[PDB]
């Protein structure tokens, strides 16, 4: 049995241009544990992307927090590309401030 | 009240990850995919523990990792599954505390995401989900491991969780109130926000004088959590809706209008 | 404080 991941793209603190923040991609409620999560800055993969340790909820579904430090600008568009065994193709969720 | 929780994941050498939680605060990790796999502190109140504490935890995970690579092989044999398929073994246990004593201990296992075997509420018997777990239950009944689970859940889990709450009382026993505000987007939507709160337990409700869009509580990455609840209202009727926030860090509940 | 070495499945 496989569970599809829920994806949420957001920042740690309220977004304010020119100020440093943390871009987050929170995958959760998925099974099995293998997941491909990439943070994108204008369609470009980010090298410095960290993630939390693999944990799971009571229903044995996993959750992970992929995060990176970034400075939002009015023009730069950010998104998160997620790939899982339950998706026919990678899902891209754009960031909304 | 308070809870110490552990989550073990063995994916098919296999990938072994262990994580420990005190309430909603992670304090320990173990990754077999690290350059030097060891028990690493994730919270400042567990950092000052002696090297004899951490090395015993690290050798615990190191030998638990070896126990899972054989267990996955034994599980693959019970179900007659191929040697090429990947499989996940999940292990869950912990103890809940109002008088500072064991309210409830638990111990659960999962193979490939479905319940496999679990310690009963009496902490002396097991429940098998299929005839494969019956081999595992008989294995653990012969070793009388439910007796060792009683020694940990009723004792070691309780006294050590009480110690963690004392050394980290400045952050563990401290509730951060949510920072709430209302955003308005035209669709031809009133979103109520809640940011930077601990613990993650929060209630967001849109009242008028079943139709809200809730989202699961997300971690901010700094130890706090976020969550918002959105409702769709007709134009000219926004003054009728009021968001309600319930949280431990709030002296009294918060009502919010647009 | 984690659980000690558990018997195998």
């Amino acid at each position: 049995i496989q569970r599809t991941p829920k994806i949420q793209v957001y920042s740690r603190h309220p977004a304010e241009n020119g100020k440093s923040n943390f871009l987050n991609c929170y995958v959760s409620g998925f099974h099995p544990s293998d997941i491909e999560v990439d943070l994108l800055k204008n369609g470009e993969r980010i090298e410095k992307v960290e993630h939390s340790d693999l944990s799971f909820s009571g229903d044995w579904s996993f959750y992970l927090l992929y995060y990176t430090e970034f400075t939002p600008t009015e023009k730069d568009e950010y998104a998160c590309r997620v790939n899982h065994v339950t998706l026919s193709q990678p899902k891209i969720v754009k960031w909304d401030r | 009240s308070h809870s110490m929780r552990y989550f073990y994941t063995a994916v098919s050498e296999p990938r072994f990850i262990a994580v420990g939680y005190v309430d909603d605060t992670q304090f320990v990790r173990f990754d077999s995919d690290a350059a030097s796999p060891r028990g690493e502190p994730r919270a400042p109140w567990v950092e000052q523990e002696g090297p004899e504490y951490w090395d015993r935890e690290t050798q615990k995970y190191k030998r638990q990792a070896q126990a899972d690579r054989v267990s996955l092989r034994n599980l693959r044999g019970y179900y007659n599954q191929s040697e090429a398929g990947s499989h996940t073994l999940q292990w869950m246990y912990g103890c809940d505390l109002p008088d500072g004593r064991l309210l409830r201990g638990y111990d659960q296992s999962a193979y490939d995401g479905k319940d496999y075997i679990a310690l009963n509420e009496d902490l002396r018997s097991w429940t098998a989900a299929d005839t494969a777990a019956q081999i595992t239950q008989r294995k653990w009944e012969a070793a009388r491991e439910a007796e060792q689970w009683r020694a940990y859940l009723e004792g070691t889990c309780v006294e050590w969780l009480r110690r963690y709450l004392e050394n980290g009382k400045e952050t563990l026993q401290r509730a951060e109130h949510p920072k709430t505000h209302v955003t308005h987007h035209p669709v031809s939507t009133l979103r109520c926000w809640a940011l930077g709160f601990y613990p993650a337990e929060i209630t967001l409700t849109w009242q008028r004088d079943q139709d809200t869009e809730l989202v699961e509580t997300r971690p901010a990455g700094d130890g706090t959590f976020q969550k918002w609840a959105a409702v769709v209202v007709p134009s000219g009727e926004e003054q009728r809706y009021t968001c309600h926030v319930q949280h431990e860090g709030l002296p009294e509940p918060l009502t919010l209008r647009w | 404080m984690a659980r000690e070495l558990h018997p195998e499945y």
